[PDB]
């Protein structure tokens, strides 16, 4: 999320939390194979239709209700 | 051994194609500079460089 | 041959509709499971 | 006369946590010394199974090489 | 982390902490180059060993333990 360093020389940061079997996305250095970086972690459908409390199925977001 | 008896033909002389001053052999791409240890250290001459200056080659070991 | 355009009878080899579904097992996965 | 004989012994495998279920070790499992002066491989030969809730385990390495290497 | 504008007009959003010297991921934009855009943010190995508490060197996350 952030992380860096204070003028005293403290350092601050987060540690996000990091889960077994989920799905991560990963971009390659100058598209060179052999030097991963994960760019973010997205969930199945599944798991997203199961921690969502929404009951619409669409409508703009612009809608009052 | 062979000589100038079986040439046929020949067609052979110098070329500047190929001309680097700073030569390398960085690690694989996984490590990195700014978040590992040192990523390369390279060598040159410094009468080379005049002529063609920071002309780089660089080759990527996976042995490394 | 030329009768209706029936064309090489040979073209469809006993190797045209017989085959099965590709899965592993066949190279290097099997050789550690031979329990 | 006797050809070169086999370099062997025995090695012990650290797991991170207890083991809670019964795995499988197939022979012919590779073991390699990080060490640069040491580069000899060793395999194994026969099949070794992990018992539940156990924590290590001694199993039988052949090293490749035959000879003072190993 | 999310931005947008409500039905009433007002606009919300986040300004997550920016830090100076840290590492960040670039994307440029139809792999043209002077458009860069920054994807993430990733601290170093000592750092990242600093700001977590956890001993444990490693291990499957299902376990209990």
């Amino acid at each position: 999320s952030f992380i860096g360093r204070t003028p005293e020389g403290s350092v601050f940061g987060t540690k996000p939390l990091i889960t077994e079997g989920s799905v991560v996305l990963i971009g390659f250095l100058n598209d060179d194979i052999n030097s991963p970086i994960i760019l973010s972690v997205y969930g199945d459908n599944e798991q997203n239709k199961m921690i969502n409390t929404n009951p619409l199925d669409g409508g703009k977001f612009d809608t009052e209700s | 051994k062979v000589p100038t008896e079986d040439f046929i033909e020949e067609d052979v002389g110098k070329s500047d194609v190929e001309t680097y001053s700073i030569f390398t052999a960085t690690p694989a791409g996984m490590l990195k500079e700014l978040n590992g240890d040192v990523f390369s250290k390279p060598q040159f001459h410094p009468e080379l460089t005049d002529r063609y200056g920071y002309t780089k080659f660089e080759v990527e070991n996976i042995y490394l | 041959i030329l009768e209706d355009g029936k064309g090489s009878p040979h073209r469809f080899a006993g190797l045209w509709n017989q085959s099965s579904d590709f899965m592993g097992g066949l190279m290097g996965e099997d050789t550690s499971k031979e329990l | 006369k006797r050809q070169s004989k086999r370099a062997y012994g025995d090695v012990t495998i650290q797991f991170y946590q207890p083991l809670d279920m019964r795995m499988y070790i197939p022979a012919g499992t590779t073991f390699t010394s990080t060490r640069q002066e040491y580069p000899q491989q060793f395999e194994t030969l026969v099949d070794y199974y992990a018992e539940p809730d156990s924590t290590e385990i001694v199993v039988e390495v052949y090293c490749k090489e035959t000879g003072v290497a190993g």
